DNA sequence: CGAGGTATGGCACTGGCCGTCGTTTT
DNA sequence: AAAACGACGGCCAGTGCCATAT
């Protein structure tokens, strides 16, 4: 098919990480891929940065929350979860007559009551830290608690576990405008999921129930394959509340205008590592002119592109080359744009071979530095998405470069 | 009585005799005898049709001896004090200016010998008075100047003399002209030129509880008197189609030319670098002397204009129901809420969504077009070949090593190195150039670098642009577009071989013979314009629903939906790009026309101390909302018709399931223990006309075919002449209006099949041209007999042509002269279709103002609380108290009633037909809307008007509900 | 102490009194931090990264998953995964009982996986594929940041974020490449501490002869290790990949050669508590560097109009956020008590400065400023504020 | 001999006139 | 060293087409 090149192209720069076998579909989705490389880590970390600077950044009543990655001390029976042990006592328990004729097989109980699980959610540590972060803003009912971090979940040795970066948000609200605030956040979600998207129509949504009959919206992108969820919106309510801090419900509530009510919980769960596959196909996209222009490149945002500017050097003195390239990439990573060092690498491919490359690997500009740089101030500029070259003194590229991206946020 | 001599129900025998009395003369023989002929000819007699219920009531007393002398009774009373005031004014003697204007914030008087002397208000009757606003600073009142008999005044905004570094950004009553006296008599008027404008900005009008004052504009009393068309305003402008004697004796509305026309004498200077639009408020702190100055000068031209207008007004409209009509058309008065502020956001955002949407996606086509100029690639390019593929030169003047510690040298040394290179500044112009690298029409879409709302890539690009249906590809029936510019926009069809930077043909044939595999010309459209020279292909233009004579001016224009649907117009990337776009458009239309008005609407805010009882105390109220006021600026007569006329409310349109903001009047709500009640009238224009041809042909009801159709059918049974018709040919309800309001006005037969073939798109040419000639022989016969005469409307058409052909045409009902700029000695054969039409207009601007005296005299004298809203032409809004709300429903409608009957009192006939009685139903309603039932779904809001502001159902009740809930009665409590 | 009263009264650590102690957040076992202990952190783990990876072409960033599946070395000290969907099956068939459930625990070798100790082995096993990024030029790193499990002693599960750099470089100039990061490291450490003399640097020996060193900074109860450096030779990646060395081979001198791999790891919890303990050396003020403060400034109204106060305080709260500032909206409340009080509210939560909108900022601009340093109180012109914020920030990261 | 009419306003484009500033003549 | 002599944007007004209402 055609995503078949996708993953080539991801694995060739180092998006992905593994071989070809281990990066199929079904490993993708689940989870248990081996994991990115450094090109797929940095445009985690973009994507991640653009959610909290959507979600935490400009709001009042927003906080960090951190949750550890396991759940200890009892549980429930028969959830058939993994468990926590160390090796060091895989011995001595079973030393010297402990009941060793047939309690063995009840030890399967000891099994489910003696070991913690791995963290499947990050909802159940904001719930535990709800009273806590209740102080901040002297219980003023709207607040929410935000968080990114990895989450397992059990996949179908026969099973395994599969690892996925997960970004969650619960707002504790009136309950009466628990709808409002549902729509209101399914529609800032799903803006904010298509402000990114080259093509925003490939993102959808939809309603959804369940047995309790509580309220849903979903958000689904359209891969080729087929809608695929990325997010979930649920309207809990204050159920899960009730059954943390039972009995003394009155430490529950909050203040909403001058009454005291309970809070609705209201939970979005985005997957960011879906997210990144999904923005890796969008961005790829997957009409007689564009037939006739096939440049393989990925247009991600510049927002989330994992490398800004490309360095190089041109024919000439090498030395005082080398010295201005070494002052602007340093000039550079100091205003605070990431920098591919071209200029330390050996000349083996032509102009055009190198635009390919770095039009792979998403680069937004390239700067090139050459003898006349020296006799005068202006290097050359290539920029990813016209493939137009233009000329530029160098005094002003930091700025023009800094203005660039910060004006893409508001285009 | 119970039916007429054509068996026509007509008024029950007691609200008959409560209006009309005995002494009606029963027509003759031979009318009769004619009527009875006229209906059978044309197929109407011999058809009882069911009688609709009686109605049983008693009128509040008619003064006078009939119905013209109670009306005029009642205007007379309504306008007296104004008029007292207006000659005061005339008679006014003014000192000269004072020799120097005062520094001081507030109202300032001066008196004689240029002394002085702090006042709090005006203390006049009457007062001609002006504003200068700075624009800059937002829209609170910069300064003002007014003129009474023996007295100047002049008002300084309290932000005009202090220093301050911020401002409330929301308007409050506390920072507004106070210019209402407490509870010498009562009854101020106000004049002015577009007195709306200085009205808007007076604290005492946004309080909900009504006021006396009113308001006497110079430009409407212009329009009334020696008014000007658009055209006629376009024409005698450019004057520095082949009579002009009519120039003489008219101006255009700006008040420098009314003053020349009306008193001459030495023109008006203007203000040369116009500080109020242009400068700041320091520009006005160190110009204050001659801003105030001018200020004064408008003041005393309007003065001089008004006391030259106001007699030939009083000449031109003796009748004193016009002056009282239009009085209480100059106090309109809407409602809204802190919703109101959310909408302004929900819309805009919403509008830059879609925006965003839209030129992402067209942005980047933009991105990928650049890479055809390598190797030329774009002279292959069936679209974008024609463009600037330009290309401006840059302009200039004249081994395994270790680690190290040293590297804080390597550092420092590389900096220095740097900073030295950066003082290059020898050869580089002192003015950046601008994107050279790129290709010009690639350049013409990026803001300049040192524009403040610079944006990456060609953020300029937008679907009204000429290059993006180039970009897109766009194709009309496999056929690329392309641009003439004397036929605007148009396909391009190849085959052209006798030669029919150049174009590409062979990339255009390929496309089409590709094309050609899913399914001297050969096509046929509005045919080859041979004088656009391109090799090897015909130009066709895109089909106008206004006919070949107009030019297409963009592909995406609404009317082009359609044929996306059907799949005539086609974009290159396929799929929904095309539909979306154009859906996109017309979702963000209405907005992007009309945002920067509606977002700059003037919103005051009250005070929750300000505010009525009867709201503080509701059930329904609301703390920490909002509950602020817009004044409408309506021009009380701004039309030749003397229609009002402004810029938003007048314009804005009905909620739409898909028109993001089209909840625009959905936002006007009335406050909690306050209700909208009103109603529209049914079938107006239409039943005025056939009246008057009734009265024209034999002084009977119904005795024209035209006015025995209009009165038959029902508007619940969809059997209505509105709604017959558009049965008959297939169309909605509004349409049908449309196809028969443009016959009605002298619209051609070529003009009735085009707007058929519009709506009905199952029609063809042959079939909708047939049907256009069938129903204009029916409606209006053959117009000579002697080698209109017949036809069911000909005695309409006879009476319209005779009324507008007469020497000083006149308001059948009201007398009201037309403008002099009109007049047959003046005009001859001129505007002729214009003066027609006029007739019909001012008839319902005299059914207005009739209804708006109605309608006063009804609340005056019941002591009802309620105030009028808002009206647009036909239909009537007002905010009344929800106790008293079930007694407005019954006022509105006698109302009706009472316009019906006076209407007929002056065409001679002394009946009214019991089908035009009452109005279909009265709407009651907590919010502006069409009808109650919608709840308003659009782009904007969702979820409606019921979730996300909880604005219930409304209730449109009948003349029998009204009664039942009120048994006949106006009283407080029975 | 009282730091750790002043940390849990201003949402540095979770969890109830009674579960807060040294022991707990030294072995990784406590709670968590509160969104304070989030935001600092965070601000550290930028500063890292910023001083280690931005400013050099050979260090790249990693991914390594929390655990390991497939066999593994029995009888040893590190938490595995019992096996989960066995636990649907036995419970319907017993397999005799008695002496053979011992095999059982060899059963777990056979199928149980294991969590993540630390970063080193995934960087082991991507070296091999990551070394095609520099076209097999021999010197260069690996790093990242990642929580790892540690058992302590039924075992407890501690979790500690640790930074993790494998320095892959050849065997003769290794010795002085560790000696140069042991410098780098110890001024990174030095290089925000008000007392930079309590970081320390010690030699160590390894028990196969080679050397290293280690970081340790001075808390109140001794001295406790922050960082390690250790210099591994070729052990780990022969171990790794046993049989044919070739793909090992990296181009230095012109010529192959198996790299040395150095191992830097550094604790960033450990250095979270090390900085809480530094930054709190006659009055409750935590004047963490301002680098590192998780709050730079704190935004406020006086006494007047709610409205007009209420929107200058949001137009500045935007105008701030846009610029890279964090900014605390204390504005919400309207000075619902003393200022003296507030003023030690924000000293505690190590706020850099306070801005206090009164009316008289509606009529000329000026706005009072306190700092959190110095402590003397300003009238400023809020326009000029931002850019005096930023170059306060700026200035310190140059001296 | 035959026309729909009355209003409002938006953006896109084009022609012309004027103020910088950097080549060219004194 | 003074100052013509031009190109090259800014800016404004005027025209055309489209979108609303009744
Ligand atoms: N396209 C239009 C719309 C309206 N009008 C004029 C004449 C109409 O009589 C008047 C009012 O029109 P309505 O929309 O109020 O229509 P009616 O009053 O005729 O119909 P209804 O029974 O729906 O009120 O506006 C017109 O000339 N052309
Ligand atoms: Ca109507």
């Amino acid at each position: 098919e055609g995503s078949e090149a996708l993953l080539e192209i991801c694995q060739r720069r180092h998006f992905l990480s593994g071989s070809k076998q281990q990066l199929s579909r079904d490993s993708l989705l689940s989870g248990c891929h081996p994991g990115f490389g450094p090109l797929g880590v940095e445009l985690r970390k973009n994507l991640a940065a653009e959610w909290w600077t959507s979600v935490v950044v400009f709001r009042e009543q927003v906080f960090p929350v951190d949750a550890l990655h396991h759940k200890p001390g009892p549980l429930l029976p028969g959830d058939s979860a993994f468990r926590l042990v160390s090796a060091e006592t895989l011995r001595e328990i079973l030393q010297d007559k402990e009941l060793s004729k047939e309690q063995l097989v009840a030890f399967l109980e000891n099994v489910l009551k003696t070991s913690g699980k791995l963290r499947e959610n990050l909802l159940h540590g904001a719930l535990e830290h709800y009273v806590n972060c209740l102080d901040l803003v002297n219980k003023r009912l709207p607040y929410g608690l935000a968080q990114i971090g990895v989450c397992f979940h059990p996949v179908f040795g026969v099973k395994s576990i599969g690892e996925k970066t997960e970004a969650s948000l619960v707002w504790f609200t009136p309950p009466r405008t628990s709808n409002q605030w549902l729509d209101f956040w399914l529609r800032h979600r799903l803006q904010w999921w298509r402000k990114f998207a080259m093509s925003p129509s490939n993102f959808s949504s939809s309603d959804c129930q369940d047995e309790e009959g509580r309220k849903g919206n979903k958000l689904y992108y359209n891969f080729p394959w087929g809608k695929e969820l990325i997010e979930t919106l649920w309207n809990l309510g204050d159920h899960e509340l009730l059954h943390m801090y039972p009995g003394n419900v009155s430490k529950l509530h909050g203040r909403d205008g001058r009454k005291n009510v309970v809070p609705c919980v209201l939970s979005v769960n985005g997957d960011l590592d879906r997210g990144m596959l999904a923005y890796l196909y969008d961005s790829f996209q997957l009409f007689t002119r564009k037939k006739n222009l096939h440049r393989k490149v990925l247009k991600l945002h510049p927002c989330l592109a994992p490398i800004k500017v490309a360095l190089d050097v041109g024919r000439g003195p090498t030395l005082e080359l080398r010295q201005v390239c070494q002052g602007l990439f340093n000039e550079l990573l100091e205003n605070g744009i990431s920098v591919w060092p071209g200029y330390l690498e050996t000349m083996q491919s032509s102009l055009e071979q190198l635009y390919s490359k770095y039009d792979e690997m998403s680069i937004l500009f390239t700067v090139l530095v050459t003898e006349t740089t020296l006799e005068n101030g202006l290097i050359h500029l290539r920029s990813r998405d016209t493939t137009m070259k233009e000329m530029m003194h160098i005094s002003k590229l930091k700025d023009f470069l800094i203005k660039y991206i910060s004006s893409a946020k508001n285009v | 009585l119970r039916h007429n001599p054509l068996d026509i129900q007509m008024l029950s025998r007691g609200l008959h005799e409560q209006i009309f009395g005995q002494g009606g003369e029963m027509p003759g023989e031979a009318a009769v005898r004619r009527s009875v002929e006229h209906l059978q000819k044309h197929g109407l007699w011999g058809q009882p049709a069911v009688p609709l219920p009686d109605v049983e009531l008693r009128l509040p007393p008619l003064y006078g001896d009939n119905l013209d002398q109670h009306f005029r009774l009642l205007a007379q009373k309504q306008s007296l004090p104004y008029l007292e005031a207006a000659n005061l004014l005339l008679q006014a003697q003014l000192p000269p200016k004072p020799p120097a204007w005062a520094w001081a914030e507030g109202w300032t008087r001066y008196g004689p010998e240029g002394e002085a002397v702090p006042v709090a208000i005006p203390e006049e009757r009457a007062l001609v008075f002006d504003v200068e606003v700075c624009l800059a600073e937002g829209t609170c009142p910069t300064l003002a100047v007014a003129i009474s008999p023996s007295a100047w005044y002049s008002w300084c905004s309290q932000r005009l003399v202090e220093e301050r570094y911020s401002w409330t950004s929301q308007l409050s009553p506390a920072d507004l002209i106070p210019l209402e006296v407490p509870t010498d008599w009562q009854e101020q008027l106000v004049v002015g030129h577009n007195v709306s404008f200085d009205r808007a900005h007076i604290r005492e009008q946004y309080l909900i509880q009504g006021s006396r004052m009113r308001f006497l504009d110079t430009m409407s009393m212009h329009m009334a008197i020696s008014g000007l068309s658009s055209f006629q305003r376009s024409l005698w402008i450019a004057a520095k189609i082949s009579s002009w004697d009519w120039l003489d004796i008219s101006s255009v509305n700006s008040l420098a030319e009314v003053h020349r026309l009306y008193v001459g004498g030495p023109p008006l200077e203007k203000e040369p670098r116009e500080l109020f639009v242009k400068g700041t408020m320091k520009d006005i702190r160190e110009n204050f002397q001659d801003l105030m100055q001018y200020c004064a000068q408008d003041v005393w031209a309007t003065h001089e204009v008004f006391q030259q207008q106001l007699p030939l007004f009083l000449e031109r409209c003796p009748h004193p129901v016009t002056l009282a009509g239009m009085l209480e058309m100059g106090v309109s008065y809407l409602p809204v809420n802190q919703n109101w502020e959310r909408y302004l956001a929900e819309a805009q955002g919403t509008y830059e969504e879609l925006q965003r949407e839209m030129k992402k996606s067209l942005m980047d086509l933009a991105n990928d077009a650049c890479q055809l100029l390598s190797g030329e690639r774009y002279k292959e390019d069936p679209w974008l070949w024609d463009l600037e593929w330009d290309l401006q030169e840059f302009k200039q003047k004249k081994l395994g090593p270790c680690s190290e510690e040293e590297e804080f040298q390597q550092d420092v040394m590389a900096r220095a190195c740097l900073q030295k290179l950066k003082g290059t500044t020898e050869l580089l112009p002192k003015r950046p150039q601008h994107l050279p690298g790129h290709p010009g029409w690639y350049r013409k879409l990026c803001p300049r670098l040192d524009d403040p709302a610079w944006t990456p890539g060609p953020s300029l690009l937008s679907l009204q642009m000429r290059v993006t249906p180039k970009l897109m590809a766009l194709t009309w029936d496999g056929f690329p577009l392309h641009y003439s510019e004397r036929h605007g926009w148009g396909y391009l069809v190849p085959g052209r071989r006798d030669n029919l930077v150049v174009c590409p043909y062979r990339a255009i044939e390929s496309l089409y013979r590709k094309h050609c595999l899913e399914q001297p010309s050969y096509h046929h459209g509005n045919g080859p314009y041979n004088d656009v020279d391109i090799p090897g292909c015909w130009f066709f233009k895109l089909p106008h629903k206004d006919g070949n004579s107009c030019n297409v001016g963009s592909p995406f224009a609404k009317d082009f939906l359609p044929k996306m649907e059907d799949g005539t117009l086609q974009a290159g990337p396929g799929g929904a790009s095309g539909p979306r776009a154009l859906e996109i458009n017309k979702m963000i239309s209405f907005w992007r026309n009309a945002h920067k008005r509606i977002s700059s609407q003037m919103v005051v805010w009250l005070p929750r101390s300000a505010l009525p009882r009867a709201v503080i105390r509701h059930p329904d109220y609301d703390e920490e909302g909002l509950y602020g006021a817009i004044l409408p600026q309506v021009v009380t007569a701004g039309t030749i018709t003397r229609r009002a006329v402004e810029p938003t409310w007048l314009t804005a349109s009905n909620a739409r399931p898909d028109r993001v903001g089209s909840e625009l009047k959905a936002m006007v709500q009335a406050p909690p223990g306050y209700t909208l009640v009103g109603a529209d009238v049914d079938s107006q224009e239409l039943w005025i006309a056939a009246v008057l041809g009734d009265a024209h042909f034999a002084g009977m009801h119904g005795c024209t075919a035209f006015g025995w159709m209009t009165l038959q059918g029902r508007k619940s049974r969809g059997t209505d002449l509105h709604s017959k018709t558009a049965t008959t040919v297939g169309i909605s309800r509004e349409h049908a209006k449309i196809f028969n309001y443009g016959r009605i006005y002298g619209a051609g037969q070529p003009f009735a099949e085009r707007l058929l073939m519009q709506f009905n798109h199952r029609l063809t040419q042959q079939e909708a041209a047939e049907k256009a000639q069938q129903m204009y022989a029916a409606t209006k016969g053959l117009r000579w007999y002697r080698l209109w005469k017949g036809g069911t409307e000909s005695e309409m058409f006879n009476k319209l042509e005779s009324i507008a052909t007469s020497d000083i045409p006149r308001t059948p009902v009201l007398g009201c002269c037309i403008s002099r700029a009109l007049e047959p000695s003046a005009v001859q054969e001129e505007f002729m279709t214009s003066r027609v039409n006029w007739v019909v207009q001012s008839s319902a601007v005299d059914y207005l103002h009739l209804m708006l005296v109605a309608m006063k005299w009804l609340f005056e004298e019941f002591a009802i609380d309620g105030r009028f809203c808002i009206s647009i032409h036909d239909e009537v809004r007002y905010l009344v108290r929800e106790e008293d709300r079930y007694r407005a429903a019954l006022a509105l409608q006698i109302t009706n009633l009472l316009t019906r009957c006076m209407f007929a009192y002056k065409l001679g006939l002394n009946d009214l037909p019991q089908s035009v009685a009452f109005f279909s139903a009265v709407d009651i309603d907590r919010c502006l809307r069409k009808e109650v039932t919608m709840d308003c779904k659009t782009p904007s809001n969702p979820t409606g008007m019921e979730r996300r502001y909880g604005i219930p159902q409304g209730e449109a009740l009948d003349i029998y509900q009204i009664i039942e809930l009120t048994k006949g009665s106006l009283e407080k409590r029975s």
